[PDB]
DNA sequence: GTGAGTACTCAC
DNA sequence: GTGAGTACTCAC
């Protein structure tokens, strides 16, 4: 697995203080090691290496929130949990959440947002799923608007991240949030 | 439930 | 005069447009301006020269107009909620200074940049920190959560709306169904 | 009150 | 001789 | 006398260590006080500027060696003056000295060069003009041959006008002239 | 090795050139080599290398035969002929290499490299302050003109020929006549 | 009688 | 104000 | 290795 150093060699790159500029093929080549002839023995362009680590983004988070529905049958907790899974998956990996929050994609195809645009779309959905069970499981259905309490937790959630990298991975997600919790559940009506 | 770490 | 400022508007018109995700090329500017990319180079220095104009725009219409919220009505809640309908109603108003806002269309640019806006976010919740003290005073009466945590969910929230904005290439207003949101937000302030 | 625009 | 000077 | 302050200001600049690169017709006139177009509304051109500079050599020189051969008439005395006249020129104007050793030119067109190439062609003759007058006055004449006498000198001189340069104006030309002389003198055998 | 090696001679086929006289741009020395204004930095890390391992050749050579000329003659004056011819011959047989030398090609470059040159002319002058500071360890009678004010004298001569050897589009050529010039400079060992 | 010549 | 370079980068 | 952008220049 000669081509898994290279992504390695990607996130290593998009975590230092660099990620906020582009990424040469060539001060990539430099850190694995090789040339850029063989690079692109391993990946067509670019894009592919971004799609590869989007791809493992996609899985991991859905693979995750999925289990959670399942082991998990508590409408609060749930979401308790799913918002954990993002915010704990940003400052665990400073250099993916550059490609979520849409920095370090901002230099290649648009259509590599396209596939990060779907995941919030599919991560919004399975939570808007949460919400409307809450009906089923309890009689009592919302106070508010499913997809509209929806939206305004995912909204927060993509700005937690985004204050995140603003400050170079300073004002990390996860910090002092089982006091932060009590402000979303708030709006659990 | 864990967070996965990509960056090895 | 006349001229140092129709080069902004063509940067914004592009900021804003299907060429926000690239960079604003002194090339691909100067076809927009109307004069060759020579002329650019005759009322500011470097791109970057730009762009830091473009910013302290932004600077001023926010803090200049929440001082006058502060002064128009003293309520908290009344006025927590007027600031948070400006940095959405601007981020709205102006698709392309917005992704400035994010600081995303300064990712093809200085680094520095960001450095003024990180400041200029600042200011706003350092503001914000200030109207929920000043409640206790008012009408004796505060919040149950700290008043920083409680002014850096707001900010996340914005900010969050905000990315949005951008990300779904200004197709999902910010300030849309507004109404229904701020009850929402209002929630947590206790 | 009102919100500013750059563009006219 | 005295030389000149563009320095005037 | 605005055609007289301008080419004073870009006598300066050849003098400032900003003399090394090329004088910009955008950055003379600021020195100045002025537009560009306070300048070019006057000169056509560089080359003019510059032109006008190339002649106060050509007349504070050439027509000042023939003001020596009128008046002073000894051989040995006129081949001394002509060597001051030469490092002496250059040490009060050492920013018409980097138009004089070609480097200033080096940025406008070649035609200038050319036209110091004369100037040089001239005061050569010139001082072939007083190797020649030595057998008409004294009976005799130099040993060596006369068209690579002068030519011996005006090596010296020049090879001065560039020690003067390289080091921005401290190997001044002009300094120990009363000792360098006796070594010439004794090329003149 | 080769690749680097093969663009040297085609810069120094300018700088002799007709265009040698004009700034070198990348774009032109493209034409010689025939590849592409990229193809160069693959190779050099930027044209002022290209300037760097010029000025190395000179200094390398020019101080190697110096070195070269005190183990194989002795003779306090010969020294100085073979020196003087040493230069001057270098110069007649690199009219490019001289352009730089004289410091007319250095013009369109920066002024780093100048002190390379300087700093070999001090270098040279330094070789012949020790030539002739040496006549007296080798018979009882030195000079009388000091040998600082001599050593420069000499040099000074020398770059008066390699001034003409450039500003006359190399028609002035060093090595002319030497023989005949030589006794004017030897009748300044006084 | 050696002159290093650089060019072609 | 501009036609025309201007040393150097980038993805492939 | 290369075609193509890459911010900024200079003389007219």
């Amino acid at each position: 697995n000669r081509r898994e150093e290279i992504l390695q060699s990607l996130a290593l790159m998009l975590e230092s203080s660099d990620g906020s500029q582009r990424i040469t093929t060539a001060k990539l080549a430099a850190s694995v090691g090789v040339s850029e002839a063989a690079l692109y023995r391993h990946f067509p362009s670019k894009t592919r290496m971004f799609d590869s680590l989007i791809e493992f983004i996609e899985d991991s988070l859905i693979t995750r929130i999925n289990l959670i529905l399942k082991d998990e049958k508590d409408t609060t907790a749930r979401l308790r949990l799913i918002v954990l899974l993002l915010l704990g998956f940003g400052e665990r990996n400073p250099g993916l959440t550059r490609i979520l929050t849409g920095h370090a994609l901002m230099f290649e195809q648009d259509r590599l947002q396209g596939r990060i645009n779907q995941l919030f779309e599919r991560i919004e959905a399975q939570l808007r799923q949460v919400m409307r069970e809450k009906r089923m499981r309890e009689g009592e259905g919302y106070t508010t608007d499913e997809t509209l309490l929806a939206s305004q937790i995912l909204a927060f959630c993509e700005g937690m991240l985004s204050r995140f990298v603003r400050s170079e991975f300073k004002y990390r997600p996860t910090d002092d949030f089982d006091a932060r919790w009590p402000l979303i559940a708030a709006q659990l009506q | 439930l864990d967070i996965p770490a990509f960056l090895r």
